[PDB]
């Protein structure tokens, strides 16, 4: 599995592949590895799904139960430190193999500047949880092959375009030398997901503008 | 014995009469709330789920306690099932079992009225549906509206004449805000706000002063 | 101490009178349900399992906690051993151990009434049995039907006297509705279903309008 | 503080003498139980353990609830040690024990009578037992017949002139019925049944309409 | 207050009063228990432990709860040291700690009285030793007689006068069955038993028919 | 220890050998491994007797209490349930050594076709249960012999007489190839038990009857 | 054990072996591993029979029981939100060796594309739970094989006759590489079961048609 | 019934009418307390968070309780979450629940009335908040001034006349000084404090005699 | 150690020897292993002296707490069960090598034959409890030698004194070969003990009959 988090001028965002292995085993081809958790966020997760993706959903619901309940949304910090909760909460778990690792990413409200009020912030398994601010950040058995790509293609202040394109060739690299990642398959037409936010909120970039973003990177590389 | 439950019923509805009125009723986009409420800080209506809408007279921070209740029932079923199968008519009998409870082994009973407002989903042709809980665990199903707090009879009489199917949302908060007047004030110092069925998910909306302004008639 | 008990038992039985009345009857197919309710959201009349169904008079949300708790115990003793093995007579005997400790124990008796209807398998020639437990946990059973609700003895003699065995469902329909019509109005507006003895499994089933306007006599 | 046990005594004598009667007594085979009984799914007489018996009046849900104690209670010290060890006094000795309780700890006496019957092994020469306990957990042994429920005395009496040691299966039973008829009707519609001493394991058993026809004497 | 524990000393007094009687007794052979029971399967009189006796008037579901409690109580604790350890006086508190708590906490106090009685081990010259404990948790130590239920005085004095030390089997019981007489019938018909000492462990004996025939004189 | 189960036209029957072993020594010669659990059933039982006897006791305890406090008795499927939950409270008792397996039979009075309401179910070691309906089926360490023995000697829907022989012979069988199942003691007299049910009850095979078709089993192996 | 799920036109269908193993010795030669959960749902067990079928059973009787209460069937997502709830509380058995999972299917009555409201969901150990969408699925030792078999011989919005007859051949492909699995046994006439469910509610597939289905199939393999 | 909660709202009506008084508004710096207090070591005034401030009366030992309670529960949520979504509506809600459950089920009611006040973030430009909180449950948000204790009608509309928006230190200190004096002394023996929103994160600051001095002004 | 337990005509018996073993060095010299349980029963016990005897004594109590309580002695069968219970609550100690094992006896007031009213009841460690009717059984080390020579030597319904000099030569060929058991001590005048139960009750063998007995053998075998 491999995630990647994008800092750019407008706000943040957030991709990841599709693939679950099995061992060798190829398990499934179209999993959903980015859920948005609010206006204002968006998380991605990386280990045992069956924990996984009930854990961020279970995220989803606590943040809009507390605005329902105080009549305010949580701060960018306080969203953070509760997804610490819970991923400490799965301490016992993690011990015995069934790990999970979370990336968080949010439009931060009360963020001085609006032109960096994108936010990424990386967790441990035993809850800790830390900014980043290097610009970008990766998660997952494929995540030292992206950052390292990003390392080199990454631009910092970068417009959406720019960014969404750097994300997908990350996943592409990672893809390229992790084989529990899993690259674009033209044959299907499934390619990895990818979750924007902005001062407008958090939006799901559209499986045409990631079809046509895999396609290029794919064509750049095919070209020799 | 039964002249336990005489006082006990009495003390409720003194203490709901004594307070202000709030006017729920069904229109043309969902579900209308227009509550007599002169704070901005402390409310009376509230969004309970996707397509579920919460409103309360009496003492405050009684229904305020069950208004919560209601949200962490909700969120619950939703998250044990799926949001899809939270009904309104699940938080309504909840809410009856839970005021009828109270009204027989608590100290004091819930000087409290409830409603509970759900729309259909986006799609859906399904008529928008209300439901009454009272103080002592009583509960009733409106398909039009629903008044509830001081002196009703005045007010709903007044509805039970100006109400009418398909109704705009300018006619409907007329409707509402003349019946209102029917009762003892009345300006645009009132907590409104809908259950708007057009939206994908979170219907509830609240209408905020400028917006009320074109809306609230003259008197 | 003999006067609590007297006073708790006015209540409930006042409480009971006050509301509207069911009756329940043995007919040709199995057990007809007919019911005073105006709601088409909140009902009066409910399946158990397979073979059971449920109707009641009283206070609301008593009687659907009871409803639910028969449900629960249904559903639980036939898994812990076979679904045949849940008979309506088990029911019966557990709601009136249910009531009778909480018109003793309880701060405040349970303003019901409950009936528990079963119809035989699919093949069995085996006549249907009606059981009516009450408040206080007195318990008996009917072979023919059982009126409860409001005031009884005019609509209870109606029953008695336009009663007969093997009747069509029109006209088990017709004895229930005239009968409901000797008390005190009684349109195509009451709850109604039936235990339908052919059905293989769940022998429950409603009765829609349309189908049940042609089965409603007219006055 | 005396006039409590004075009253509550009162609201239990009062129940049992407003129910129908029976009659225990030992004749030539075992025990004879003839119970005042309309119903046929509702019994106040039941097979207890191997060689007990078991009859009350008062009630229903309240001695039932004791039947049910006292076959988990006998079912029980049959398995921590064996069948032969169960015995008619050591039941009749625990529901003393629960009675005399209920009567000075719960909310409301038991309205409750009771009668547990033993009977020898399948060889043993010896004479059948009974014992009767009240609701305030008195407790006696007679070794002819027991009477209990409604007007007793008229009963007790006839009875007590009308018996004779070794008496035959129909004789017996009409010394009960025509003692029954002294009380205030009686037809074949009671509760009849034996602990059948000749019976190599249960001696209970029940005599159904056509056997208990050619039993029960005329007017 | 004071009040409170007034009544509650009556109702027991009362209840014991109206009870038959019991006369314990010191003799030769050791102790001699002569009670007014006319049952052979409920017993007021019964062994506790290797050289102890217990006898009761009163309420029988409540002195047989205290006399298995006190068995428990010996047998427990000769397990837990050595037979040889469990005195009379040891359970003799016990019971006062018990029927004193009962008597200030319980709803009802027992309307009971009890005697405890110790012979000496078979060597032993030490002389039998008697307790009798109330109700109210009193307790005292009688070297000689104890009587209690139903009217004492007449019985009391009665033995106050016919009693001799070093008494014949046949005497003790002539003085007690005598002094029986004069309250207020007293045939073969009452329970009987005695704590011989010159046994080797068990010293606790009952006295059949049969051998009480040749000891109860006449009148 | 073998206990075989036969479904005839008038009902069911279960039979079982006598002998118990601790190792390779022989530790009883008369067990009891067949008891009438009510009216229309009966259960064999193997391994740990100690658990077994007190389990299979218990049972029939539990299916008339039933019947006392219902005043009707269980279905028959009811009553393998109920042993399938005894069972299945024993997995932890299984799991140390202790481990008991029983054979249910009975005549199921809710049966359509009377001449085939005899049932037989098998039990799992974790409480599940299984509806056998081959005509036949064995427990215990010779099961496998058994089996084998009547997969040649059985006959669907025979009478009794039959069924019975068929039944001792598969045991004896079963005691000539495993010596933890042992055979007919003609030297005192011992001989495998037996229960029939039928439209009438469950009944105890004598032991006139059972020493009869041991003798006869043996004459004709005997008879090379 | 070979558990296969298959969507079509109409809805959906699940269809699975008969076979029951321990070690290598055959236990069982009639298992019904497919069950009707309710109107419009069935489900498949693959693992500690014992376990598995009650544990079915049970789901059954949670969802009619949502119904009796709440006067309203549950979601199709629902569902299976309650089938992850009981496997996740199993995970402890499963731990110990006692592991069952199985697959979902269903007809969503809520679904917009009334020709694709065929619905197939499958599980994980840890209670996860999984969108197929491929057109089939399958679970159990023999899984592997019988999916490779349908990846040749499926074809997507085929009738429900056509269905039928892939699936039976998936498990046939199955069962000649999986011992585990078990195929037709032309000799006691028993067949792998299946269960139909479309706008008119699950159905099961009448033993008439699998023995006809599984003829063919033998029949067309036979032919060399 | 009714009276029960009539007498207990007189209890601490009157007990908080018996203290002192205390002032609570809203200036150009942010929120300004004054409260009638002759001690320095006991306080009535208090912070509870980085913008949130604490003001009662009634019993000290009572609402000492609550302020201690609140800084818990303050501290807690700011820990949990982030000191930002630490909010003065939500410590408003603790206590309304709180008092309301305290002034319903425990043995007194709490003789106390508590205001929280908050002021906003260093650069927000939003004006701060005031809330009220009463011995019964009830709370009112107020965004220019509250006044407590003893006499209030007095104090209130001399402040309600003396109040304007944007108030000095030195102004709004007189406004309240002079408004306590309506009351019934009131000398530089008092409690003062402030929220000050220019502070960075701790806003709350206790102002000394010196400082005092020169604020409070003559009679 | 061994017991024996051997029935006769009049009654049952038991007779036990008196040695204690620390691995290979004797730690006792004059154990009671013999205890009357009650008017009409009595029981020996092998294994870890320190839970055994206070066992037996806990049963003895039990035994006559019941009667005191309900004023009727339990029958023998009650009587065997209680002591199963205690054997079975036990377990966990015999599972850490504390374990103990109960032989008891007893004259059945309730039975028939009233010749044959002597029982003999063999344990498990798990609490299971066994009918002997062979007419004599044994426990402990020395058990193996003491059946195999009262196989020979042993005479149904023979009278009381022979029974007794069966029973203490079956302990003299016991502690013949395992020095477990030890013989008779000519030496101090100690000899194994014994226990007689018949419709008289239950009664001590005095040591002179034992010392008589014990004499005997003794001669016998010193005569070559």
């Amino acid at each position: 599995t491999t995630i990647v988090a994008l800092t750019y001028k407008g706000g943040v965002l957030l991709a990841g592949d599709r693939r679950a292995t099995q061992g060798n085993l190829i398990a499934s081809r179209d999993v959903e590895k980015v859920y948005v958790t609010d206006e204002y966020s968006a998380a991605g997760i990386a280990g045992t799904a069956g924990i996984a993706i009930e854990l961020v959903r279970l995220f989803a619901v606590e943040l809009e139960h507390y605005e329902k309940i105080e009549g305010v949304p949580l701060t960018f910090d306080g969203k953070a430190n509760r997804l610490a909760s819970m991923v400490r909460g799965n301490l016992g778990a993690a011990m015995q193999g069934l790990a999970v690792v979370p990336l968080l990413v949010g439009y931060d409200l009360d963020a001085d500047d609006e032109s960096r009020a994108g936010r990424i912030v990386s967790y441990d398994v035993v809850g800790g949880r830390y900014e980043e601010r290097a610009g970008y950040h990766a998660v997952g058995s494929g995540s030292l092959f992206a950052k390292s790509a990003l390392k080199k293609i990454y631009s910092p202040d970068s417009d959406e375009e720019t960014a969404l394109r750097a994300a997908i060739e990350s996943l592409y690299d990672a893809a390229d030398d992790d084989s529990a990642t899993g690259g674009p398959d033209l044959t299907r037409g499934i390619y990895p997901t990818a979750v924007t936010i902005t001062q407008a909120g958090a939006v799901h970039v559209s499986e045409e503008t990631t079809s046509e973003l895999a396609r290029r990177i794919v064509a750049e590389r095919t070209e020799q | 014995a039964e002249q336990i439950m005489r006082d006990r019923s009495e003390l409720a509805r003194k203490g709901i009469a004594r307070g202000r009125s709030v006017v729920v009723l069904t229109f043309r986009d969902g579900v209308l709330f227009v509550a007599e409420n002169p704070s901005t800080a402390l409310h009376k209506v509230s969004e309970l789920y996707d397509r579920l809408g919460f409103a309360a007279v009496g003492k405050y921070n009684e229904f305020e306690n069950l208004r919560r209740a209601g949200i962490v029932h909700a969120d619950m079923r939703g998250y044990s099932y799926d949001r899809r199968d939270v009904t309104g008519r699940s938080l309504a009998n909840a809410y009856a079992q839970t005021l009828g409870t109270i009204f027989t082994e608590q100290p004091k009973p819930y000087e409290v009225e409830i409603c509970v407002a759900e729309v259909g989903r986006v799609g859906s042709p399904k008529a928008p549906q209300l439901y009454r809980i009272t103080y002592d665990g009583s509960i009733v199903d409106e398909q039009h509206f629903v008044v509830m707090g001081g002196t009703t009879e005045p007010i709903a009489t007044a509805m039970r004449e100006s109400y009418r199917a398909d109704l705009d949302l300018e006619a409907a908060v007329g409707i509402a805000v003349n019946a209102l007047r029917q009762g003892g004030v009345d300006v645009a110092s009132l907590e409104v706000a809908v259950l708007d069925q057009s939206r994908p998910r979170r219907a509830f909306r609240r209408i905020a002063g400028t917006a009320l302004e074109q809306l609230v008639p003259a008197e």
